[PDB]
């Protein structure tokens, strides 16, 4: 079956924190230039020992 | 979280799931995955074809 | 052979096959969101696309 | 013409600096703003990556408000990383 | 875009794409929508085959 | 360890440069086999590219034996092409 909601996962830093916009840029550029898709099918499917 | 609001750790790369109760205290960077609820069981065999 | 024919799947099961293939035309906006990503988009097939 | 790397991360501070410099006092909030006019103007081999990354990281984390100066001093000579990806 | 960043408007709700250029000039909520790009064509049809 | 741009030019200039030193009234022979040990004393982007390529094509068709001095300081201002192809 389906999803019961619809959420995701990120990185999290302390309010205030010098990181915090650079890191969330960094997810955004990796995430347009499908570094985490490639990523996840590294980690997840291209190994995959099912079929 | 609390390593990070109690400033034990500077920064929190993990799946950690984005909610409402955790972006109050700390700072969550855009999305890196995307995810949901769902369920997992245990594969059936064949239902044979059947007359 | 015919029933075969009806039986038959996948005309285009993914982006890459339109990529592949100069037989149907396809695009996108005049601008938003979409052309730029394949614009500025570096991945092969995406490139491919754009060209 | 020619496309050069060390002129492209030259130019890139100097256009980044004095674009903050209009928005003195906001400054810190402006900084990727003035790095995307920057990129613009200088140009980039890769239009994500900018005229020089690591300049505008370093900006972007150590900038605050009227603290511009200072910053882009400390900030200039920093490494602008892969200009590729 | 332009009318948040020149002070024409307070705030914008819209199907707006987050994208890395626009997360530089302007601040992006959490995203309230997934979505991505996708092919769309004419279904066929298999009506009124005949005899 | 960002590698930069700039450094990178400079270092692969002066590399090049203080190898072809060591050829006498060779050296527009050896530009190519310098230019080789300098990628690969100062890294490169793109390996096929080299630390700068410009500046490598211009040593190549400038440099004549026994003008190495005169030819790389004709040659090291020029601007190194695209890092990345
Ligand atoms: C633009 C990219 C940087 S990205 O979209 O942020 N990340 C890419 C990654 C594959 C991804 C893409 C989309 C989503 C995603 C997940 C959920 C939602 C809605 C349904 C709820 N958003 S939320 O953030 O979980 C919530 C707490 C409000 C909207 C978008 C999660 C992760
Ligand atoms: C519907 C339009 C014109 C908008 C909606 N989202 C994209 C955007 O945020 O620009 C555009 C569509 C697209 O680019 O395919």
């Amino acid at each position: 079956g389906g999803n019961l909601d619809s959420k995701g996962y990120g990185i999290a830093t302390p309010k205030g924190s010098s990181l915090g916009t650079p890191v969330n840029l960094a997810v955004l550029k990796l995430s347009e230039q499908g570094v985490l898709d490639k990523l996840k099918n590294k980690w997840w499917y291209d190994k995959g020992e099912c079929g | 979280v609390g390593e990070l609001v109690y400033g034990k750790a500077d920064i929190a790369i993990a799946p950690l799931t984005i909610t409402l109760v955790r972006e109050e205290v700390i700072d969550f960077s855009k999305p890196f995955m995307s995810l949901g609820i769902s369920i997992m069981i245990k594969k059936p065999q064949k239902s044979k074809p059947g007359v | 052979t015919f029933l075969t024919v009806e039986r038959m799947v996948s005309p285009i099961e993914s982006a890459e096959d339109l990529s592949k293939q100069t037989e149907i035309a396809y695009g996108t906006l005049d601008s938003g969101s979409t052309k730029e990503f394949f614009r500025r988009s570096k991945i092969a097939v995406f490139d491919k696309m754009w060209t | 013409g020619p496309a050069d790397c060390c002129r492209m991360k030259e130019c890139c501070t100097d256009r980044v600096n004095e674009c903050l410099q209009r928005y003195s006092g906001r400054e810190d909030k402006f900084v990727s703003f003035c790095y995307q006019e920057a990129t613009v103007t200088c140009g980039s081999f890769n239009e994500i990556v900018g005229c020089c990354y690591g300049y505008q990281m370093c900006m972007i984390r150590v900038v605050k408000p009227n603290s511009l100066s200072g910053a882009h001093e400390a900030c200039k000579t920093v490494s602008c990383g892969n200009p590729c990806a």
